[PDB]
DNA sequence: ATCAATATCCACCTGCAGATTCTACCAAAAGTGTATTTGGAAACTGCTCCATCAAAAGGCATGTTCAGCTGAATTCAGCTGAACATGCCTTTTGATGGAGCAGTTTCCAAATACACTTTTGGTAGAATCTGCAGGTGGATATTGAT
DNA sequence: ATCAATATCCACCTGCAGATTCTACCAAAAGTGTATTTGGAAACTGCTCCATCAAAAGGCATGTTCAGCTGAATTCAGCTGAACATGCCTTTTGATGGAGCAGTTTCCAAATACACTTTTGGTAGAATCTGCAGGTGGATATTGAT
């Protein structure tokens, strides 16, 4: 009532992380937002997408991997499969 | 209520000037600014129309900030900042 | 009387505008301009406050974007004064006409 | 009860994001390590972005990042503004940039 | 194994042009034509459910997609001929 | 007996909503929408194939290739624009020469 | 092997664009421009044929790439 | 002793290769190229006939798309010679630069 | 412009042969009937936020003048790219036969979906804190006339 | 190579708009226990895909010659920038009614789920046809030249 969700606390967590003495002001929290549910949605796409094609019921870790290669380049997708591949292994040793 | 017409005049030189100056432009035609006018609502044409068809189809009276978001998003000049 | 040459204050205005931010256009205008061109499409319509705000952000940006794109072309063309033909050979590149 | 973000070694919400994923008319069935990896590659960007913000931003003597500090991210990073190079950012306004011939001779 | 729209292509041929025969390459072309409009107007009319947070693609999301994406000829006449379908469906 | 029938239309209805169902667009799928749906894609596919025919008529052929598909859409204002930015293979381009690169 | 693209081949890709006259370095920056373009698109098309296990690139690898770059090609399999 | 001047065979060539749908790039040579590329990214690759084929139209439309934007460009500039500054304004344009 | 020659291009008609078309039969969808589920339309209604309106004021828009220098002619020559014919080679074509390997088909164990019960992380306000937007000062370039 | 005019820094000062932090309910994650699959891991077909042969038939590479196009140099009318006077109309602050979003409920028409039956569309060996591609032979289009 009327209750939204956002990713703002995490944003601003991860901010207090690469800059502590560094805030944001709402307009740029308002653009982080934009960008997170962007990208959400193309990799979510892309991946449903790649699922489709091979006649998978499941987006798994997989697809997901495979969409972050498709969409971004070069040097920011090795570094986000690796930063993946991390937290699944790590999430998968309970 | 008051009627409305020829309002793309108020779309002034001056202004058309400092969108030119942000965009690096140094000389400026004397015709660029009915051109400017034109090609400004066509844009505007194909935006209003996607948005109030997204207002239309949740049966409401009042263009949201979405419904431009998303009409701006289908045309590809997606927009951040108002976005939620 | 002191006098500054043709191209100096220009400069001087590209220099301005390209460190800042804030709309060019000027506000009531603009809305006035959303609500004509709306209303010749659908009439009875309410704009939510942020919806103009949305169209001025998405419109200044397209139309400075365009213009870096006339000005390629206008120096294409070995001139430094952007001209109509210049507009329409950039909108007919990127696919727009 | 651990949270599956803590067990992932992550900040971001790892059940927000496998609830988005089911809601999301993806596919019938969600995988667990989808939304693990999923929000683990968004916070890797987010973080990557808000890094070179903050610069742009001490770069000007500001402690809080504003929009203008997002493009000036963006736009000088290749990779980043190839991800977004069709992405306006609202009050960003544009790199400073004087095509060579149109200074003085 | 591996449908498509041919048959349904081929007898629409018949009957704009009865006289009128085509290539498969030129079947292929529409098979790739008819998969992408599909795909355009599912994909519109899903996204209108999510925007206004409904959970079933109806008509009226198909036509708005119409509206959305065809330039209106030849969108006029697609809303007319779906329109249409959709009445002569509900009377049976 | 079948739903095309009913609908008076020759594309399949029953397919359309098979589509709808397992292409992860919504959950429920309406049973009107798979009608809609079919009869719009009927109709753009009739409008083409008619103008394809005329282009094969117009170069003396009774069976349609691709190029009379590419004369068909790029001719044609809208079906041009709602396909700008597909590619059909084996369409070539239409003749246009530009009036500067001409003689005298 | 991209020299295999011979300056005659480019000649004909101009004519069929309505070129008239071509300056000689027109060859070269055609041959490093059509180098990227496939490299985009196989990239991408390869990426495809990896996920799903396989060592034979498909048409419709091919196709959906081209459909990602904003490419879309009709009469291969969509 | 016959000799047509120049630019007439030119224009006779814009007409013949405007008419017809041939690929215009040699098969083999072609072939040679995409594995090539391919053999970069992944390695003992097999390719469908039908996805060379496909790769050649979506290149051959590409790059003839690409000259008829160059030769605006060419024109714009009071030329009838497209030259590579012409293929990068227009590959700028576009966005793919 | 209209004499004469060289090529080009255009029609009409011709006969194969590579693809269409028409004919002949089996699993996987498509239609039906029966029984539950449920999404979201209808009916109020609380309560943002939109449209108007009043008013005072200063930042800007409008118009005008004036001439600096830009764009658009015009000319011209060097040399770049078009048109050739001549030469030789890589592309094409078409099997044979070998095989690597997409696509089936039969799996069972890991993993996903359910489905209630118990917790707690996040959201919406109050409450408490503080970058910085402008405002005014004289450094320090920057331009443009002599 | 020097003033002068004007624009541009840059640092120092300070409370207010906007942020950061503090507090309480509830939607939503988490845990546990069930009951379906999923799509992998093996063992095998039949396709289609390389790898070669081995002719010839194109189509490309090469060097010649020059026509004509691009670019450099010069001119100059007048377009467009800079500066100024004038005063309008956008901004900003703030208030008001009420449209119309949006939040709760209630609850039927229409959805999903079966289970059974019956039809259709895809497949693979049936039977013709449309045009390609060569044949003329007749105008046409180009380009040289009293």
């Amino acid at each position: 009532r009327g209750r939204k969700e956002s990713y703002s606390i995490y944003v601003y967590k991860v901010l207090k992380q690469v800059h502590p003495d560094t805030g944001i002001s709402s307009k740029a929290m308002g653009i982080m937002n934009s960008f997170v549910n962007d990208i959400f949605e193309r990799i979510a796409s892309e991946a449903s997408r790649l699922a489709h094609y091979n006649k998978r019921s499941t987006i798994t870790s997989r697809e997901v991997q495979t969409a972050v290669r498709l969409l971004l380049p070069g040097e920011l997708a090795k570094h986000a499969v690796s930063e993946g591949t991390k937290a699944v292994t790590k999430y998968t040793s309970s | 209520r008051k009627v409305l017409r020829d309002n793309i005049q108020g779309i002034t030189k001056p202004a058309i000037r400092r969108l030119a100056r942000r965009g690096g432009v140094k000389r400026i035609s004397g015709l660029i600014y009915e051109e400017t006018r034109g090609v400004l609502k066509v844009f505007l044409e194909n935006v209003i129309r996607d948005a109030v068809t997204y207002t239309e189809h949740a049966k409401r009276k009042t263009v949201t900030a979405m419904d431009v978001v998303y009409a701006l998003k289908r045309q590809g000049r997606t927009l951040y900042g108002f976005g939620g | 009387p002191h006098r500054y040459r043709p191209g100096t204050v220009a400069l001087r205005e590209i220099r301005r505008y390209q460190k800042s931010t804030e709309l060019l256009i000027r506000k009531l205008p603009f809305q006035r301009l959303v609500r004509e061109i709306a209303q010749d499409f659908k009439t009875d319509l309410r704009f939510q406050s942020a919806a103009i705000g949305a169209l001025q952000e998405a419109s200044e940006a397209y139309l400075v974007g365009l213009f870096e794109d006339t000005n390629l072309c206008a120096i294409h063309a070995k001139r430094v004064t952007i001209m109509p033909k210049d507009i329409q050979l950039a909108r007919r590149i990127r696919g727009e006409r | 009860a651990k949270t599956r973000s803590s067990r992932a070694g992550l900040q971001f919400p790892v059940g927000r994001v496998h609830r988005l994923l089911r809601k999301g008319n993806y596919s019938e069935r969600v995988g667990a390590g989808a939304p693990v990896y999923l929000a683990a590659v968004l916070e890797y960007l987010t973080a990557e972005i808000l890094e070179l913000a903050g610069n742009a931003a001490r770069d000007n003597k500001k402690t809080r990042i504003i929009p203008r500090h997002l493009q000036l991210a963006i736009r000088n990073d290749e990779e980043l503004n190839k991800l977004l190079g069709r992405v306006t950012i609202a009050q960003g306004g544009v790199l400073p940039n004087i095509q060579a011939v149109l200074l003085p001779k």
